[PDB]
């Protein structure tokens, strides 16, 4: 599963993680300090200022090793890193409380082994725990949707 | 002078003010597909 | 017991090691070298040139691992990094001609996993090899121990 | 066996490879990229462009470590990382299209155990593969072999 993931560091302990996909390295703004990986520290970001989000083309090495994307989002159950994330009606939920700071940049993955969203924090409905998210459009066109009060992991 | 360096300021503010304004918009227009490896832009 | 030690990169080898004892890292000064662990690497060192080290504390993320201490110290066995030390007579022994240069910061505990001193390097002259080492005064106060002859490891 | 062989790292790729003959440290010149080992790398290679080679005095820590350079150069099969490298008429030759690109600075093994040359690429006539090589005169003069047409790795 996270085979392919990269953790953040800040100051020697982890923070938050990046992951490729399309062969961009994607990242969340607001996660201070540095990639791991020397190669993924290399590239010059690009800063999404709307998106909380700064990403820059992977090094054409791991070009073949980047995560594939599928704009497929039949609500369901979606694997994670912490668990299984259920998506129903625009809202990615988890189970409450569970999952927290440090976390964002999870990505989530569909069961034919791709990404669907990349987390960037969340917060209780009540029944589950709404997670501040990264989704991109039937048109491919990424949105973002995050249900208010969401705090930023 | 005064009326010179008010048309070069002037100028200036015209150019990379708004160069930067569209700058700001076509780059956070950009994003949303340049982040999508098959968006049909 | 070792698992909470760490050395010191010097020219990338093991030339030293450092210790994190209530809270607060301790490494020889006069041992040059990159303290191993990243957030360790952070810590802002204070000399105290007398004692020959620095100090520094450490995050509340690494907290529970920091080796705590005592001043109480009977004469018999303790254990050490090369097994076992003798201490007696108020020093610490060992068989003439073990351990020597690099081992200087490495701790010596108490079988309760309570650490009683830093070695700081050997000395030879004489009768036997007796270990320079800081050391707690009963009162806490720490205590510096050199045999004359006494050269850093 | 071959560990005590080290590819230089470009972008986390193994463009070229380096070995540590007689002490010293050499590695192909147009293999651009940092070694592998730290310690190495902190060698200031000096180069010899006639060659398309670099060389350095390895650090006092491991050239008890290195290859035995090797002036007898019978023909007959020499060991290689890719197998073993036929050599005739004065020259190393190797099936038709295996190895390339990348194996720059690779050694090729005396089956005694000792390196009786380093390769810096190769060229095909069309009935076999011909490699370039840096070699030793039976006098222990340095010399490097180029086929017609030779193309470096």
């Amino acid at each position: 599963e996270s085979d392919k993931t990269f953790p953040i560091m800040l100051n020697g302990q982890v923070n938050g993680y990046a992951c490729v996909v399309g062969g961009r390295l994607m990242k969340p703004l607001h996660v201070e300090g540095k990639i791991d990986n020397e190669q993924l520290a290399a590239v010059k970001l690009k800063k999404a200022s709307m998106y909380d989000l700064e990403y820059g083309d992977v090094p054409q090495n791991m070009k073949s090793d980047t995560l594939q994307y599928t704009s497929d989002k039949p609500p369901g159950f979606y694997n994670w890193h912490h668990g299984a994330v259920q998506y129903e009606n625009g809202r990615f939920t988890v189970p409450r409380g569970v999952g927290g700071k440090g976390d964002s940049g999870r990505p989530i993955l569909d069961n034919r082994g791709r990404v669907v969203a990349i987390v960037l924090g969340g917060a209780n409905e009540g029944t589950r725990t709404a997670l501040s998210v990264v989704t991109w459009n039937q048109k491919g066109v990424t949105i973002k949707d995050t249900p208010e009060g969401s705090e930023p992991w | 002078v005064i009326v010179l360096c008010g048309v070069a300021l002037a100028i200036l503010v015209g150019t990379a003010s708004s160069a930067a304004c569209i700058a700001k918009a076509r780059r956070d227009c950009l994003t949303p597909y340049a982040l999508a490896p098959n968006a049909t832009v």
